RNA sequence: CGUGAGGGAAAGGUGAAAAGAACCCCGGGAGGGGAGUGAAAUAGAGCCUGAAACCGUGGGCUUACAAGCAGUCACGGCCCC
RNA sequence: GAAUGCCGGCAUGAGUAACGAUAAAGAGGGUGAGAAUCCCUCUCGCCGUAAGCCCAAGGGUUCCUACGCAAUGGUCGUCAG
RNA sequence: CGAUGUCGGCUCGUCGCAUCCUGGGGCUGAAGAAGGUCCCAAGGGUUGGGCUGUUCGCCCAUUAAAGCGGCACGCGAGCUGGGUUCAGAACGUCGUGAGACAGUUCGGUCUCUAUCCGCCACGGGCGCAGGAGGCUUGAGGGGGGCUCUUCCUAGUACGAGAGGACCGGAAGGGACGCACCUCUGGUUUCCCAGCUGUCCCUCCAGGGGCAUAAGCUGGGUAGCCAUGUGCGGAAGGGAUAACCGCUGAAAGCAUCUAAGCGGGAAGCCCGCCCCAAGAUGAGGCCUCCCACGGCAGCCGGUAAGGACCCGGGAAGACCACCCGGUGGAUGGGCCGGGGGUGUAAGCGCCGCGAGGCGUUGAGCCGACCGGUCCCAAUCGUCCGAGGUCU
């Protein structure tokens, strides 16, 4: 018996493979399927991902945004079926895995500490060049 | 209810 | 009443109708009946189920005897389900269809010698304002000269966990017969690798 | 996760700026209040000649919390503060504007007026 | 605390009852297949120095 | 509780315990065979095995890695040049533990030998 | 013991005679076992006599469904005479 | 037979509390009847306006060697004030 | 009085019922809704704050309700020590005074070790007439027992209106309880990184010690966790309380009763969950051993089986329990995956330099899921039936 493989066997039906890779520090647009009575629509949540906590099918990522004067953090499961898509809007360069510290920084301070990740940006335009 | 001590507090 | 032996394998959430549902995966199948308890012979009705194959090098003669009289492979675990009499010679997860509610029994995790706070959710003592070495102590345990004793049953520190626990009316979320899995919604007593019993619920 | 003594930002133009919860109106003995729950609170800071003034004992519905709230779809949301909107006994906003985003859980809790007035619902 | 204390002297019967569990268990020993001397199992024989068939130790 | 926790405490705080295994490693790697108490012995295996595996790698990196625990260039040269080659084909198990038959007089401690393998 | 004035104990007995145990044996030694001395050595120096509490070894009878100031009265079983 | 009597002896509590700063230990090699504890080596840790050094009080051979391990040493002891 | 520690709080309960709520009733100056008043009922529940040392009380905000009492005014070998009993000091007052005052003020030594009973846990022993390995029956115990809002029925019955049901159905909560760790959120004593001073290795580079029993800082697996998740209170059957009747005399009528029969509570019995054959009343089933050598007894070897020892374990203080012991994946290594950390060292290139870029999601890397006999569970030993009698 292999209890791990069993779990991954259960999870396998639900696993996504269509989402783009992003890192903590990247700026991201999550189009999420929302219910609002009595219809359902797509609401876009767009911000920096400050956390990606891994656990296989159970990885989840946290995105931070400041809307209308207030800071908002959203936790999304990486394989939720309620995410329509994710668009990478900017590669940001982190020097640590969790970016909790940007919560106390000015927008200007954040801007400095999260320089655009030129390398993975070049990679982004380097792919997308398709036949 | 407050009634008075009958025994002192124990000393060394 | 119907039931099956199984081991707890682990937990996850799956997605079902835009909802995350916490599940515990259980490997239940397959359980061979190795004896039936009958009113004319035993005075009550049940089925002794076997579970998990065993190295015959480890099974002794009185045990070998029992298995053979039932024409059954040597198994690691023997356990009864009461008032359950399957038509077959073998019980599998398929006796459970999704949507059914079940009762899961397992052996709880053992906390060993547990203080009165962990065990019985006592308040313990203050951590300041003069508290003297009593921060986790249970307080008074009685009265005075009347009754001059302590009640049988007084909640006190002592071993806690590693005991039979049944949680009831859990949903069967899915069942994967080709791998002998059962998917139950919520939490189940005990550690991974822990033997558990799964019975149809007694609630209505 | 709001309880008595908790300070809340007020997210409207009632004139209040800071309320301190003195009760969570939810059963015999609720320990915490979250998005969509109504509290009774004391006005601790106001601005001159508002509807409400310092000292008043008003009702409000929580619309933002710093402790993240969980959703049946497996997600969560969390705000920079704990905020509330002051209401009347009919659960109607006493102000005429509400500022900053509010939690979507308000809609299903029957605070449609406030949900509407909000600049964003997350 | 208030300094608890024995209320009554323990009887010869009762102290000895307490000690009904105090007997030593003799050392469990087995012959060393090399030199037939008696030693604890799963230890290197302290007489010839052999364990698992080979010489391991200078005794 | 202690549910599924790996690592003896050996009644030492963090830095003493670390020092303990290191000094043992220096002595094992030096004399090829030492005698300790059974618990230190069993715990010394993996600590040393890892160090031997790095010696089996041979690279400058792995040398600088081992130096963090062993600290002695000569001792490490012995490790890399004479010891590690003996294990080129052996897949783990570079150490063994066999229990002695007699306890310490002064405190009754059960003893064991730990040696590098052939 | 007290700075001091001052307070202030415990502790006797081998044998007639040292004849106070050569020598051998186990043991690092202490101790013991033989040999020897003696009327006597459980008079062997930790020595006359050697009570009692207290500790232990061996044997007889007895005890793990039972209620106690522990005894007493009766009967029965077992052991001994 | 009692005086919370006096003197002494021996019990109970009990193989229990404790073994006196949480600066810290590990291995190898000696020695010896016997070694966690004595010597030597290497590694590790602690003090460094001290936990090092030098005076004065006070103590009085405790100093240095050799030979010892009954007792003293809170364990051990081959070591030692 | 050769000592029965004394108010209040805390902690932990437990009982009573003259019942605060919830359930069931009768009467009502009971239209409905909502009250009053009495009866039955102790199963559960009975909130958070301000003031005072307070008990109490008043007040704020709620609530189904914010019940009253007993237990040495329950509980100081369980804690507190604010109050009241000491020594200090002052004020008012009384006294020539020393001092005093059910008058006030500020301060003021609360004792590591549980023998017996009792309590919570856990073993050892012997017994359960053959000896054993498993699986069970449940005598008898314990646990639990709460409750609100909204919607539908229906703006209906009832009312002029205001207001607004019974019965029946549906959803959603608060507090409590048991388990659990997928998620959320904590811890994670060395799993990774960054930083300072100093000493050191080896000069640079790269490192190690120490700064706490982690030097500091940012993160963090498994585990153990709640703030997170699942689920529970029931349903149902039975017998009842007050109370309501059917039939019905004594008493041509009447009468719930004297014969007899119905209805009827969150309460009582069962039902749910857990313990349980030391239940000496020691039960039941399945399976294994067997008809030993010597003189209901003894000794001696065995049978089936057990223990010893060992490798370990979400088992655990020791013990016990559980697994495994080479015909083996038990721990340790090693390998693969997960996971954390977040791009090592070395070199190259750019810059006067601090650095930066590339190699590179690299290097390192506890516990998590696995594989692999490389290391160690070597080799063994000791117990252990012969079945009493009607
Ligand atoms: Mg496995
Ligand atoms: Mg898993
Ligand atoms: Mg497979
Ligand atoms: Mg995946
Ligand atoms: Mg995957
Ligand atoms: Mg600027
Ligand atoms: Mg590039
Ligand atoms: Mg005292
Ligand atoms: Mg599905
Ligand atoms: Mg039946
Ligand atoms: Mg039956
Ligand atoms: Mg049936
Ligand atoms: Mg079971
Ligand atoms: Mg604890
Ligand atoms: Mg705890
Ligand atoms: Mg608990
Ligand atoms: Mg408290
Ligand atoms: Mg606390
Ligand atoms: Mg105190
Ligand atoms: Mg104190
Ligand atoms: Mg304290
Ligand atoms: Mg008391
Ligand atoms: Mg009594
Ligand atoms: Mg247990
Ligand atoms: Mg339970
Ligand atoms: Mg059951
Ligand atoms: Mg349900
Ligand atoms: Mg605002
Ligand atoms: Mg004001
Ligand atoms: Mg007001
Ligand atoms: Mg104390
Ligand atoms: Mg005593
Ligand atoms: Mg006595
Ligand atoms: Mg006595
Ligand atoms: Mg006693
Ligand atoms: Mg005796
Ligand atoms: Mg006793
Ligand atoms: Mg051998
Ligand atoms: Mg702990
Ligand atoms: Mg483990
Ligand atoms: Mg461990
Ligand atoms: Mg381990
Ligand atoms: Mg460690
Ligand atoms: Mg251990
Ligand atoms: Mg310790
Ligand atoms: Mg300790
Ligand atoms: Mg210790
Ligand atoms: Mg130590
Ligand atoms: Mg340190
Ligand atoms: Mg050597
Ligand atoms: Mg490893
Ligand atoms: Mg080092
Ligand atoms: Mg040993
Ligand atoms: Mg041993
Ligand atoms: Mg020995
Ligand atoms: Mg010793
Ligand atoms: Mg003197
Ligand atoms: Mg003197
Ligand atoms: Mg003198
Ligand atoms: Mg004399
Ligand atoms: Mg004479
Ligand atoms: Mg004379
Ligand atoms: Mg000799
Ligand atoms: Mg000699
Ligand atoms: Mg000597
Ligand atoms: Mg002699
Ligand atoms: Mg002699
Ligand atoms: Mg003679
Ligand atoms: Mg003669
Ligand atoms: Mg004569
Ligand atoms: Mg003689
Ligand atoms: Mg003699
Ligand atoms: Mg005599
Ligand atoms: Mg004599
Ligand atoms: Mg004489
Ligand atoms: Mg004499
Ligand atoms: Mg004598
Ligand atoms: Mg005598
Ligand atoms: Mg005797
Ligand atoms: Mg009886
Ligand atoms: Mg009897
Ligand atoms: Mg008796
Ligand atoms: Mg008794
Ligand atoms: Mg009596
Ligand atoms: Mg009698
Ligand atoms: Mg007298
Ligand atoms: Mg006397
Ligand atoms: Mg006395
Ligand atoms: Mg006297
Ligand atoms: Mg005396
Ligand atoms: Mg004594
Ligand atoms: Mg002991
Ligand atoms: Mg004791
Ligand atoms: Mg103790
Ligand atoms: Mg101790
Ligand atoms: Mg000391
Ligand atoms: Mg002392
Ligand atoms: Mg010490
Ligand atoms: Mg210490
Ligand atoms: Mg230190
Ligand atoms: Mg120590
Ligand atoms: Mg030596
Ligand atoms: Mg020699
Ligand atoms: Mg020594
Ligand atoms: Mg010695
Ligand atoms: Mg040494
Ligand atoms: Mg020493
Ligand atoms: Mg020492
Ligand atoms: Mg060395
Ligand atoms: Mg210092
Ligand atoms: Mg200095
Ligand atoms: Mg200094
Ligand atoms: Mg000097
Ligand atoms: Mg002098
Ligand atoms: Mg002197
Ligand atoms: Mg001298
Ligand atoms: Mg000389
Ligand atoms: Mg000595
Ligand atoms: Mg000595
Ligand atoms: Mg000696
Ligand atoms: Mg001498
Ligand atoms: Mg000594
Ligand atoms: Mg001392
Ligand atoms: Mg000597
Ligand atoms: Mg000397
Ligand atoms: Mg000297
Ligand atoms: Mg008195
Ligand atoms: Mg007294
Ligand atoms: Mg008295
Ligand atoms: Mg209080
Ligand atoms: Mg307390
Ligand atoms: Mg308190
Ligand atoms: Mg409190
Ligand atoms: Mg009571
Ligand atoms: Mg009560
Ligand atoms: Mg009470
Ligand atoms: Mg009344
Ligand atoms: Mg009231
Ligand atoms: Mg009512
Ligand atoms: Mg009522
Ligand atoms: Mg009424
Ligand atoms: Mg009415
Ligand atoms: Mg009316
Ligand atoms: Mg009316
Ligand atoms: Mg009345
Ligand atoms: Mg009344
Ligand atoms: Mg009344
Ligand atoms: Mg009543
Ligand atoms: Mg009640
Ligand atoms: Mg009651
Ligand atoms: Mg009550
Ligand atoms: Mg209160
Ligand atoms: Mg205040
Ligand atoms: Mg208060
Ligand atoms: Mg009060
Ligand atoms: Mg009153
Ligand atoms: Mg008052
Ligand atoms: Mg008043
Ligand atoms: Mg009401
Ligand atoms: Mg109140
Ligand atoms: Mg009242
Ligand atoms: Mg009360
Ligand atoms: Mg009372
Ligand atoms: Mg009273
Ligand atoms: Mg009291
Ligand atoms: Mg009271
Ligand atoms: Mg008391
Ligand atoms: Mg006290
Ligand atoms: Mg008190
Ligand atoms: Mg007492
Ligand atoms: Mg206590
Ligand atoms: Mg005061
Ligand atoms: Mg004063
Ligand atoms: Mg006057
Ligand atoms: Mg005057
Ligand atoms: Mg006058
Ligand atoms: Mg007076
Ligand atoms: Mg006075
Ligand atoms: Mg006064
Ligand atoms: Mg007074
Ligand atoms: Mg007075
Ligand atoms: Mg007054
Ligand atoms: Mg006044
Ligand atoms: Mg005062
Ligand atoms: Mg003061
Ligand atoms: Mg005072
Ligand atoms: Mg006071
Ligand atoms: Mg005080
Ligand atoms: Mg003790
Ligand atoms: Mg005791
Ligand atoms: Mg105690
Ligand atoms: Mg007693
Ligand atoms: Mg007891
Ligand atoms: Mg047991
Ligand atoms: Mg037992
Ligand atoms: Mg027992
Ligand atoms: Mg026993
Ligand atoms: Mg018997
Ligand atoms: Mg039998
Ligand atoms: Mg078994
Ligand atoms: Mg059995
Ligand atoms: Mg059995
Ligand atoms: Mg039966
Ligand atoms: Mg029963
Ligand atoms: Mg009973
Ligand atoms: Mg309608
Ligand atoms: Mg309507
Ligand atoms: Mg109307
Ligand atoms: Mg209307
Ligand atoms: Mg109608
Ligand atoms: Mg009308
Ligand atoms: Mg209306
Ligand atoms: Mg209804
Ligand atoms: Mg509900
Ligand atoms: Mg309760
Ligand atoms: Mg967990
Ligand atoms: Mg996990
Ligand atoms: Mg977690
Ligand atoms: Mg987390
Ligand atoms: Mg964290
Ligand atoms: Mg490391
Ligand atoms: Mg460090
Ligand atoms: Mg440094
Ligand atoms: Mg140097
Ligand atoms: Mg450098
Ligand atoms: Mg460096
Ligand atoms: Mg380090
Ligand atoms: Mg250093
Ligand atoms: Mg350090
Ligand atoms: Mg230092
Ligand atoms: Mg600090
Ligand atoms: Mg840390
Ligand atoms: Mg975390
Ligand atoms: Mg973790
Ligand atoms: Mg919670
Ligand atoms: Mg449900
Ligand atoms: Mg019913
Ligand atoms: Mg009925
Ligand atoms: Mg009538
Ligand atoms: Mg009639
Ligand atoms: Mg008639
Ligand atoms: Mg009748
Ligand atoms: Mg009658
Ligand atoms: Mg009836
Ligand atoms: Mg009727
Ligand atoms: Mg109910
Ligand atoms: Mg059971
Ligand atoms: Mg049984
Ligand atoms: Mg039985
Ligand atoms: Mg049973
Ligand atoms: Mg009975
Ligand atoms: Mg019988
Ligand atoms: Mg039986
Ligand atoms: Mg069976
Ligand atoms: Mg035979
Ligand atoms: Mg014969
Ligand atoms: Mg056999
Ligand atoms: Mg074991
Ligand atoms: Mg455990
Ligand atoms: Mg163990
Ligand atoms: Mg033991
Ligand atoms: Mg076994
Ligand atoms: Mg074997
Ligand atoms: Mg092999
Ligand atoms: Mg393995
Ligand atoms: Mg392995
Ligand atoms: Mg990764
Ligand atoms: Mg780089
Ligand atoms: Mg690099
Ligand atoms: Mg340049
Ligand atoms: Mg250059
Ligand atoms: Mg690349
Ligand atoms: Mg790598
Ligand atoms: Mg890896
Ligand atoms: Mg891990
Ligand atoms: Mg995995
Ligand atoms: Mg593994
Ligand atoms: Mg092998
Ligand atoms: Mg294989
Ligand atoms: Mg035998
Ligand atoms: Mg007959
Ligand atoms: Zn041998």
């Amino acid at each position: 018996m292999n209890r791990g493989a069993l779990i991954k066997l259960v999870e396998s039906r639900y696993v996504r493979t269509d989402l783009p890779e992003f890192r903590p520090g990247d700026t991201v647009r999550v189009s999420y399927k929302v219910k609002e009575g009595n219809r359902t629509r797509i609401q876009d949540f767009e911000g920096i991902v400050i956390r990606i906590r891994r656990n296989g099918f159970n990885t989840t990522f946290t995105v931070r945004k400041v809307s209308y004067g207030v800071g908002v953090e959203r936790i999304f499961p990486l394989h939720s079926p309620l995410i329509q898509k994710i668009d990478i809007v900017q590669r940001g360069r982190a020097r640590r895995a969790k970016l909790y510290f940007i919560r106390n920084l000015s927008d200007r301070e954040i801007r400095r500490k999260l320089r655009a990740d030129r390398k993975r940006i070049d990679q982004d335009r380097a792919a997308e060049r398709a036949a | 209810v407050d009634k008075p001590d009958y025994r002192p507090r124990p000393r060394p | 009443m119907k039931g099956i032996l199984g081991v707890k394998v682990g937990m996850t959430r799956i997605f079902r109708d835009d909802r995350a549902v916490p599940v515990t995966v259980i490997l239940a199948g397959p359980c061979p009946v190795v004896q039936r308890r009958t009113p004319e012979k035993d005075g009550y009705t049940a089925v002794q189920l076997g579970f998990l194959p065993q190295n015959p090098k480890r099974v002794n003669r009185p045990l070998k005897g029992h298995f053979a009289k039932a024409g059954v492979e040597p198994v690691r675990i023997l356990r009864e389900i009461r008032d359950f009499n399957p038509e077959g010679d073998t019980v599998t997860v398929e006796i459970f269809k999704p949507g059914e509610r079940v009762d899961v029994t397992g052996t709880s995790k053992g906390r060993g010698f547990a203080g009165v706070m962990k065990r019985w959710n006592f308040a313990g003592g203050p951590d300041s304002h003069g508290a003297h070495k009593i921060h986790r102590h249970p307080g008074s345990i009685g009265n005075r000269k009347t009754p001059g004793r302590v009640y049988k049953g007084k909640k006190m520190a002592g071993h806690y966990g590693a005991e039979r626990v049944t949680v009831m009316n859990l949903e069967v979320v899915d069942v994967i017969p080709e791998e002998n899995l059962l998917l139950v919604k919520g939490a189940v007593p005990g550690p991974n690798g822990g033997l558990v019993i799964v019975r149809e619920t007694k609630k209505a | 996760m709001i309880q008595p003594q908790t300070y809340l930002e007020v997210a409207d133009n009632t004139g209040a700026r800071k309320i301190m919860c003195i009760r969570v109106l939810k059963g015999s003995n609720a320990k915490y209040a979250t998005v969509g729950d109504v509290i009774v609170a004391s006005v601790k800071e106001a601005i001159p000649r508002g509807a409400v003034k310092e000292g008043d004992v008003v009702k409000a519905v929580v619309v933002r919390t710093k402790k993240e709230i969980k959703r049946p779809d497996g997600s969560a949301i969390r705000f920079d503060d704990n905020a509330a909107v002051i209401i009347n006994n009919q659960l109607e906003p006493r102000g005429t504007r509400v500022f900053g985003p509010v939690a979507r859980e308000l809609r299903e809790k029957g605070f449609m007026k406030i949900v509407s007035l909000a600049p964003e619902v997350l | 605390a208030k300094h608890p204390v024995p209320k009554k002297k323990t009887s010869k019967a009762r102290r000895d009852a307490r000690r009904s569990h105090h007997a030593l268990t003799p050392p469990t020993l087995v012959p060393c297949p090399e030199c037939k001397a008696m030693k604890p199992p799963h230890t290197v024989c302290p007489e010839c120095g052999y364990y698992a068939g080979r010489k391991v130790l200078e005794v | 509780m202690r549910h599924l926790k790996s690592g003896r405490k050996l009644n030492r705080h963090s830095s003493h315990r670390l020092a303990l295994y290191r000094n043992q490693a220096k002595s094992l790697l030096t004399h090829g065979r030492i005698t300790t108490t059974v618990p230190k012995a069993k715990e010394l295996r993996g600590f040393v095995d890892h160090l031997i595996h790095l010696a089996k790698r041979g690279d400058l990196h792995a040398r600088r890695l081992v130096l963090r625990d062993l600290q002695d260039v000569k001792l490490v040269r012995k490790l890399f040049d004479e010891i590690a080659p003996r294990y080129r084909d052996r897949q783990g198990g570079y150490t063994r533990v066999l229990k002695l038959a007699e306890r310490r007089r002064g405190d009754g401690a059960p003893l064991a030998l730990v040696e590098l393998v052939e």
